[PDB]
């Protein structure tokens, strides 16, 4: 597993925890989820790229404590 | 390999780590890869998003950053790529800045993430008195009205797509 911090403008700072190979589409719609927009209503960006669905932390090289921003999704 | 990187490879590494961990929203600073995969250190592309409430806002400005053999004694050499209209800003990119100068306000422990964000204060905050290029320098002392549109259009052209 690995430690994930995702920010945003607001600060809102909401940390979480997934496999390393776990398919990262699910926690992308996780957030949506926990906070309370629809799923293309917010984009997640991760060291500048976007991050897709069918992305892994392991090909992304991940790391604990890592940081994925979000932008409400235009 | 340049065995006369070991110091700078050394901070380099720390200085990504740290970055990772923590950094300021919206901003973006990652090593280059070497011909192969490998990790260049040496040589970084970021990202400066522009400051909220000011005519920068939402734009995402692009620069790379150089660092030599004699990093951290010496500062990294920076340029926004491609070229940006601002008066601190060359022709050729380069960003002119105090904290830039070893024979200035240089101190090896300044981090990356002060670097950024000095440079992104610096967009908004030009320095009139020491201009480094003529064309944005000019338009913001002789038309500011203009200048605003300039530096509005640039940042609408370089927002996140």
């Amino acid at each position: 597993y690995i430690k994930l911090k995702v920010i945003g403008q607001d600060s809102s700072e909401i940390h979480f925890k997934v496999k390393m190979t776990t398919h990262l589409k699910k926690l992308k719609e996780s957030y949506c989820q926990r906070q309370g927009v629809p799923m293309n209503s917010l984009r997640f960006l991760f060291e500048g790229q976007r991050i897709a669905d069918n992305h892994t932390p392991k090909e992304l090289g991940m790391e604990e404590e890592d940081v994925i921003e979000v932008y409400q999704e235009q | 390999g340049s065995h006369m990187s070991g110091i700078a490879l050394s901070r380099l590494a720390q200085e990504r780590k740290a970055w990772r961990k923590d950094h300021p929203f919206g901003f973006v600073a990652v090593p280059t890869k070497n011909p192969d995969g490998t990790m260049n250190l040496m040589n970084w592309e970021c990202a400066i998003p522009g400051k909220k409430g000011t005519p920068w806002e939402g734009g995402l400005f692009k620069l790379r950053m150089l660092f030599k053999d004699d990093y951290p004694s010496s500062p990294p050499k920076c340029k926004f790529e491609p070229p940006l209209f601002h008066p601190n800003v060359y022709p050729s990119g380069t960003v002119c800045l105090s904290i830039l100068e070893e024979d200035k306000d240089w101190r090896p422990a300044i981090t990356i993430k002060q670097i950024l964000l000095g440079i992104q204060e610096l967009l908004n905050e030009p320095n009139i008195q020491d201009p480094a290029q003529a064309e944005a320098y000019t338009i913001y002392c002789q038309n500011r009205v203009e200048y605003e549109k300039r530096v509005r259009a640039q940042a609408k052209k370089f927002a996140p797509s």
